[PDB]
């Protein structure tokens, strides 16, 4: 709740692009920590 | 045997009129309390049926497909990942008593229950 | 001037610190939402009546107690960017976000069991 | 009469005992129609000119096709992204901004 | 997520 | 009394409820003595943590002379002061529900 | 439960379950104890 | 026994089988994120359909080529 109110608050369709950009790249630094991971 | 209660001295008595000014409620208002009062009845079941909702439609929607009749064959994605990854074995790790192992899980994969 | 160019794209004009005091003074600005990750930076909607009409404008804010009751005082109206509507829609996404494991599990059971027997390779 | 009497209660209990279940047929019976919409000649006609379609629409999009395919992230949109990611951070050095990358 | 450190630096209390 | 409907209830500002609070605050700089009166509920939020759409922080709804009601949205107690303090927060925007406060505790000396 | 489903939850249910359908488990324990 | 497995290369012990049949699996579980992503975002308002559309087919293929790399 905290999280995604506070990236509301602070900065149209302005808001979804935030959101889209915070699950996006959240997704993906746990698919990049696990490959890198198993590169080993 | 009963007793009995005088029925004035189980009641209240005063005329609405010997309130204070905006005490009494009108129909217009006291309606929108009932409003709200049932809106906030069903406000987190309706939001729960409707964030799941969108998860039954897509559910259904990758029901509708059921296979891949319909679908042509393409040319950038085989069905193997080995011939688009192109992976094959070398010189190593390569024992001939391999081979053995190898059927038994060919045939644990492809059901066959004898083993 | 405004009579010798093209008009293009209509953007946000820059106020520095002071023509805004001018304008909020003379009743001019009309409505001020404040942002900017330490909340000193503004966005001014002017109203009609001004010279140049409604515009909007930006400008920073260093620091300065006075703003509030100057603005106040001549009828601004300060803004914060959300509506329980908008509030509304995070929460359904934080829903949707609470769903989507349990949803996920049941879709790859399902299509585990069905490639598996219920529609296999035909030979 | 007696025995029509007890058809007659069995009747109107086969009344209570078909209505009960009116939701439960009504799903079975609007299921077996859809089923029966797929698997008529009519439907193989559908698939058989949709699959004409799609013979001619990859005979005309081969370009695109391998645009959207190879080219697209990999050759256009991956370096852009990268590079402008990696100036974002690193601080305004010059080993950092122009000599390690 | 560098570009919205600054929002989500404030349920810290920090700027 | 019943939680309103916030999506149909006219809104406004905290710097708003904080320079009305002001205004009848006889204790401050900015009173004056006409004021019309105002009646403040100060609703918090119960089903938090059993259930979707919960709320942090304050509410207020305000009622005036006319009958008509807006509400405020005291989420992010702004900045902390103590309740014997009067002085704006150098910025419209770090009003919370600590002033709010300090404003309420000081009306009624 | 629904509205926030957990898998605690699904634990303590399952056991609850088991509580008032299959804690008589319990007495098939006396039940199987007749051979030993 | 086990040393033969062991010692031996993992790719050559395992069949194809298992692969095609992960890789079905995989493709039919995430095989209507297109349409899924279109019809969400989707409530000069057609300005932005084109770009809607590249992002579903980028996310998608990505999505396929993770699996490739993992
Ligand atoms: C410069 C970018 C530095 C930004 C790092 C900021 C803090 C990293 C937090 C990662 C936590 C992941 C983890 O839980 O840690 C665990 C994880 C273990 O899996 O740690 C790891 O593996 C770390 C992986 C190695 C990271 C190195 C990659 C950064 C540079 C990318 C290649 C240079 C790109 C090409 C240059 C192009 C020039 C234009």
């Amino acid at each position: 709740s905290a999280i995604i109110k506070s990236i509301n608050n602070k900065t149209s369709s302005e808001k979804e692009t935030m959101q889209l950009l915070l699950m996006s790249s959240s997704i993906l630094l746990h698919l990049c920590a696990i490959i890198s991971l198993v590169s080993i | 045997r009963r007793e009995a209660i005088p029925a004035e001295l189980l009641l209240v008595k005063e005329d609405p009129s010997k309130l204070p000014a905006g005490v009494l409620q009108t129909r217009e208002q006291l309606k929108q309390a009932q409003r709200d009062i049932n809106w906030a009845g069903k406000r987190e079941q309706v939001f729960a049926a409707v964030a799941a909702g969108w998860h039954l439609a897509s559910f259904a929607l990758n029901l509708a497909f059921w296979g891949v009749e319909g679908m042509p064959p393409d040319r950038y994605w085989p069905t193997s990942p080995r011939i688009r990854l192109q992976i094959r074995p070398g010189r190593y790790g390569n024992m001939d008593g391999g081979q053995r192992v190898y059927m038994d899980y060919l045939a644990r994969s492809e059901g066959v229950p004898l083993n | 001037s405004v009579k010798t160019a093209w008009r293009t794209q209509e953007v946000l004009r820059e106020l520095s610190y002071t023509q805004l005091w001018a304008l909020v003074g003379e009743g001019h600005v009309a409505r001020v939402r404040f942002y900017g990750p330490e909340k000193n930076k503004v966005m001014a909607t002017t109203r009609a009546s001004a010279p140049g009409g409604e515009r909007l404008c930006k400008v920073v804010l260093p620091p300065d107690p006075e703003l509030l009751d100057h603005l106040v005082s001549n009828g601004v109206v300060v803004d914060t960017g959300v509506t329980e509507d908008d509030r509304l829609r995070a929460s359904l996404l934080v829903q949707m976000l609470r769903y989507t494991v349990p949803f996920m599990v049941i879709s790859g059971l399902f299509w585990m069991i069905h490639t598996w027997i219920l529609d296999p390779l035909p030979n | 009469p007696l025995t029509r009497a007890v058809l007659a209660v069995v009747r109107v209990r086969e009344l209570l005992r078909a209505l009960l279940l009116l939701p439960f047929s009504a799903v079975g019976g609007a299921v077996a129609a859809w089923q029966g919409l797929f698997n008529s000649q009519r439907y193989e006609n559908f698939l058989m000119s949709e699959g004409e379609r799609i013979w001619a629409w990859r005979n005309r999009s081969e370009n695109e096709r391998w645009f959207w395919e190879v080219f697209a992230w990999d050759r256009l949109i991956f370096p852009i992204l990268v590079i402008v990611a990696w100036e974002y951070l690193v601080p305004n050095h010059l080993v950092w901004a122009v000599l390690a990358p | 997520l560098a570009l919205l450190t600054p929002t989500l630096l404030t349920l810290t209390g920090q700027s | 009394e019943v939680e309103p409907d916030w999506r149909s209830l006219p809104a406004m500002s905290p710097a708003e409820l904080y320079a009305g609070l002001r205004a009848r605050n006889w204790t401050s700089a900015h009173y004056d003595p006409a004021a019309e009166p105002w009646r403040l509920q100060v609703f918090s939020c119960d089903y938090k943590h059993t259930g979707v759409t919960g709320w942090p922080g304050y509410r207020v709804v305000v009622t005036s002379r006319g009958g008509r009601r807006r509400w405020v949205d005291l989420a992010e107690e702004g900045e902390l002061v103590q309740l014997t303090e009067q002085a704006p927060p150098a910025s419209p925007a770090d009003i919370g529900y600590s002033h709010v406060f300090a404003q309420l505790y000081q009306a009624y000396e | 439960f629904l509205m926030q489903p957990s898998w605690d939850a699904v634990t303590g249910a399952i056991r609850w379950g088991l509580e008032r359908s299959g804690l008589p488990e319990l007495r098939a324990l006396r039940d199987s104890l007749l051979p030993e | 026994g086990f040393l033969v497995e062991w010692s031996s290369d993992f790719i050559t012990i395992i069949p194809e089988n298992v692969d095609i049949y992960i890789w079905n699996v995989f493709s039919k579980i995430y095989r209507t994120i297109p349409l899924s992503f279109i019809s969400t975002t989707l409530g000069q308002k057609m300005v932005a359909f084109p770009i809607l559309l590249s992002l579903s087919h980028l996310l998608h293929r990505r999505i396929l080529y993770l699996f490739d790399t993992l």
